[PDB]
RNA sequence: AGAACCUUACCUGGUCUUGACAUCCACGGAAGUUUUCAGAGAUGAGAAUGUGCCUUCGGGAACCGUGAGACAGGUGCUGCAUGGCUGUCGUCAGCUCGUGUUGUGAAAUGUUGGGUUAAGUCCCGCAACGAGCGCAACCCUUAUCCUUUGUUGCCAGCGGUCCGGCCGGGAACUCAAAGGAGACUGCCAGUGAUAAACUGGAGGAAGGUGGGGAUGACGUCAAGUCAUCAUGGCCCUUACGACCAGGGCUACACACGUGCUACAAUGGCGCAUACAAAGAGAAGCGACCUCGCGAGAGCAAGCGGACCUCAUAAAGUGCGUCGUAGUCCGGAUUGGAGUCUGCAACUCGACUCCAUGAAGUCGGAAUCGCUAGUAAUCGUGGAUCAGAAUGCCACGGUGAAUACGU
């Protein structure tokens, strides 16, 4: 968990756990970590209070993990429930980042599913 | 004034530890007086190879070791920055004794 | 005279300062209220220190790197009792006879290679 | 005797004793992958009877894959029958 | 020949192919291999592999010894 | 059998050792193999030598093997030619000029190996053993060695049942380290099964 | 004590049948190594680079390929033959003998009683006296100080501080060890047959083995072990011998034994914060540097380890939080993206992120473990490791009551 997050990893360092926010991903992680302005150079002894002082700023000024995902995937089709293929494409499981629908790359289905 | 109770371990290590223990403790400024002829001596743990009924044989491990006579008085900063940063001489024990 | 001393508990290595004045207390870059007042370690880390001269009365610029919380307490006690020898050169007997320099049994016993606690059955009582 | 028959692991981790101690520092480029040596690193497939990956706790007494320690190669379970021999530094039976 | 020397096969087909080669035939195998190779001794027969879509045939001949199942079994189908 | 071997317990005492030394950590395998080979191959052909004791020691890359013989007549043989042959064999196996030494021994009374061998031979002779047991005990007591114990297995005649007897007499403090106790069990393949004989001798104190 | 093939002793399928294990015999010669053809390997058909030395030049020392024999061997049957070992009463206080004494005798005493009591330890009384085995101490660690001593470790005091004590330097001294003392009913007083023993007190860091271990007797169960090894007897060696290639010991229809995870708010979140030791490691950790939310990878000093890495500590406190939410708890569970170990890992590798938010909100019948650092916990690592802990070993961080009683 975070200030407004989830998925606590047990017994891990600052960068390892604090950056568990759902916003960071495969391609959008760079922007979030740049906004955070944190790195692994700081050890437990060298850890500084800047992380908490900037957590509120990063969650507020930048797009939150939840509303970001909702707008990227859900909000596009939640209100526009017409026949547009843009909304259906995300949930259909077809390649969105280079993941074939069935052969070894059933990614967007969500929960683990044969 | 400087006595050493050297702990002998093996021959391969001692072959270089006879000199390399303190060879890096003097570059230009240290007060070490260099190697001493050091006639044959038997120094090792208080253990005998095989004490038997014969109390005169007193069998013991034979290792060639050299006690340290550093006796530095004013080492320079650079001369002793690597006083113990030695890559060789597996067996090192500078056990000075007043 | 400047009363310096290391002290330890469980192979600790501290740097204990004792001089007149110097109200500020730096216990390994900590705060006074963080290790000696109005918190979990308000008094448990100074139980033996109650008998000896109060900590607040004597400056302690200690960089104690060692021991648990009670281990740190015992290390600080040992350091002060072995450091104020300059203040009282006769304490080598007095404190010796007062049971203040002794390594207190309130610690995990020093062990050979042995069981989880070396004195009882570990948490696998099933046999 | 049976010592030779159950000496399978004796000749598996012996040849390479000093084959890398003085070579890793000088040949770190070869030793460490500069990534992928998909061919050079796979040459270990040819020897199917001796390799570093074949270490199986050398025990000439019984040939089982148990009972070895790189520090001294001393018993850890046979101590039950050899507890008085004095060969138990560091590791001993846990009753105390 | 991904190994570049001493070709070897995965345990996927070898679960039952080494027995069915001289024991007749067995029930379909839930095999997920994508790097196994066929042998000339099994001309006209294919090992049922569940690559993820469904069973895929694999045609082999005498001249093919190191050909991979994936190469002869096109399974990936985008869109 | 909860007992333990006294020799193993006597590793830290001045009594002779069998395998113990300090050396480099990367030469255990070859050294152990050489020691096992020399020990195994230096006693199989000594059946008629009746050597009292052969000890091989490797403190630090050095061999100082010691040999003590019981009967000069049974060990001299053909003017010591067999001894020279064995010395050459062990030297070539080790590859170095081993400093072999022979020390004369006598008084075949307090030697555990000799008395055990005599008891086994008498048992194989198809004669009574209890009389031999008592004779050995009294002979050992006569020549000093205040304390001795003996033990024999069963398998007597054509009976599958076995019994164990000790007939101990004297002081045999196995539990105490400072007892310089000696023991060497032996076995004999009789007509029915194998009979084992164990002897403990307490030859005074340090 | 660490199971992808091998492991592994099983089954299936291919293959070899003096071998794949070891000695001897006949043939000639070194072999090893590189490439092939078929093969899943086994091997079959091979070809060469070859061809070190002795060679009173056989042909051996060695190995190469084939063949007959003496063969070897089998985790194949017998612990209900054994050696050795282990569990069992049982760290229980025990088992016997010599002489003497009592009894016609078998036998008894010793060793039946009092206290210490953990007690055949100890002492007292006692027709018993002593002795041989067991217990205690004699062994290791720890409770204080001392003889000796400072390298890397501590940095009392001296020079600045390359403010971490970095360099010399003091080895006062934390820490360390080559050797000791100090606890030994030693003492004051009382209870107690004055005795023993106990109690109240004092001395000292340590009061009635100061706290833990190594030490398991006569026996003991046809106990188990021939599957750890050896081992009498029972088969056979073109073999119930074996090499190779898949799986299986983890598969299910359920039950049982163990531990872990939790069922949270005595907790969870991120922020600041000082929190260990014993160990392990030139085929190794991998300092540092860059990324990966991470796995770990590209670069990399160091060390033969009081010097370089695991290694930062955690439960905790102050900071906002939900006030018990099948919950930010819990993490199984069914995919993907992926990193590494390994030629190759669905059955049978690990690890990281997203998804997974299930049962379980302290568990009935009941039952078991607990005597001071006790329970209770929090993790840390080491051996096992090609690799795969909730197992096992080892270390610390903290830390109560119950023992009145037979």
């Amino acid at each position: 968990a975070r200030i407004a997050g989830i998925n606590i990893p047990d017994h891990k360092h600052a960068v390892i756990a604090l950056t568990s926010i759902y916003g960071v991903g495969k391609t959008r992680s760079k922007a979030i970590l740049a906004a955070a302005g944190i790195a692994e150079d700081v050890k437990i002894s060298e850890l500084s209070e800047g992380q908490i002082d900037t957590l509120r700023d990063e969650v507020a000024k930048f797009v939150v993990e939840g509303d970001l995902r909702r707008e990227i995937s859900m909000s596009i089709k939640r209100l526009m429930d017409l026949g547009c293929y843009r909304g259906l494409r995300h949930r259909r499981g077809l390649p969105v980042r280079g993941q074939r629908t069935k052969t070894n790359a059933r990614t967007r289905k969500g929960p683990r599913k044969p | 004034r400087i006595r050493i109770r050297l702990k002998a371990f093996d021959h391969r290590l001692i072959d270089q530890a006879t000199a390399e223990i303190v060879e890096t403790a003097k570059r230009t400024g240290a007060q070490v007086r260099g190697p001493i002829p050091l006639p044959t001596r038997k120094e090792r743990f208080t253990v005998l190879i095989s004490p038997h009924v014969n109390k005169d044989a007193r069998d013991q491990y034979e290792i060639r070791t050299h006690l340290r006579l550093v006796d530095i008085v004013e080492p320079t900063e650079k001369t002793v920055d690597a006083l113990m940063r030695l890559d060789l001489a597996a067996g090192v024990d500078v056990q000075i004794s007043l | 005279n400047q009363y310096y001393g290391t002290g330890r508990r469980k192979s600790s290595a501290a740097r204990v300062f004792i001089k007149p004045g110097n109200g500020k207390i730096v216990i390994n870059q900590r705060s006074l209220e963080q290790y000696f007042g109005r918190e979990t370690a308000r008094m448990v880390v100074r139980q033996p220190l109650e008998l000896v001269d109060m900590v607040e009365k004597l400056d302690l610029y200690i960089t104690v790197k060692g021991g648990g919380i009670s281990g740190q307490a015992g290390a600080i006690r040992h350091g002060i009792t072995r450091a104020l020898m300059e203040y009282d050169e006769s304490l080598r007997s007095e404190l010796r006879k007062a049971g203040f320099v002794t390594r207190d049994a309130r610690q995990v016993e020093r062990k050979k290679v042995g069981l989880r606690k070396a004195r009882r059955r570990p948490q696998f009582s099933k046999r | 005797a049976k010592q030779s028959m159950k000496a399978r692991e004796v000749k598996r981790v012996a040849l390479a004793d000093k084959y890398f101690a003085k070579r890793a520092e000088l040949k770190a480029i070869i030793s460490d992958v500069n990534a992928r040596w998909n061919a050079v690193l796979k040459l270990q497939t040819l020897p199917r009877d001796s390799s570093p990956s074949r270490q199986r706790n050398r025990c000439r007494q019984t040939g089982r894959p148990h009972g070895f320690l790189r520090k001294f190669g001393l018993s850890r379970i046979k101590v039950r029958e050899a507890a008085m021999r004095g060969e138990i530094p560091g590791l001993k039976k846990a009753s105390w | 020949r991904s190994l570049k020397k001493g070709p070897f096969i995965d345990l996927h087909l070898l679960k039952k192919v080494e027995k069915a080669v001289e024991s007749g035939d067995k029930k379909p195998l839930r095999t997920w291999s994508r790097r196994s190779t066929i042998f000339p001794n099994m001309i006209g027969l294919t090992i049922a592999v569940h690559n993820g879509r469904q069973h895929v045939p694999v045609f082999v001949t005498d001249e093919m010894v190191g050909h991979k199942l994936g190469e002869f079994a096109p399974t990936r189908t985008y869109r | 059998g909860q007992k333990v071997h006294p020799n193993g317990i006597r590793l830290g005492i001045v009594k002779p050792w069998n395998s113990t030394w300090f050396a480099n950590t990367k030469e255990f395998a070859d050294n152990l193999d050489s020691d096992f080979k020399v020990r195994q191959y230096l006693t199989k052909e000594l059946a008629k030598a009746s050597v009292s004791r052969i000890v091989i020691e490797r403190p630090a890359k050095s061999i100082r093997v010691t040999i003590h013989t019981a009967r000069p007549g049974i060990v001299i043989g053909k003017k010591g030619e067999d001894v020279e042959k064995l010395r050459k064999v062990v030297a070539d196996i080790a590859g170095v000029p081993a400093q072999i030494n022979i020390a004369e021994v006598r008084k075949p009374e307090l030697d555990a190996k000799l008395v055990a061998d005599s008891i086994t031979s008498q048992l194989e002779r198809r004669v009574m053993f209890r009389r031999a047991m008592k004779r050995a005990v009294q002979n050992a007591m006569r020549l000093g060695a205040k304390g001795i114990k003996v033990e024999v297995s069963g398998r007597l005649g054509g009976a599958e049942i076995a019994r164990t007897e000790w007939y101990r007499e004297g002081r045999v403090p196995l539990h105490t380290l400072r007892a310089d106790i000696d023991y060497n069990t032996s076995e004999a393949h009789t007509t029915y099964g194998v009979i084992g004989v164990k002897v403990w001798i307490f030859k005074g104190e340090i």
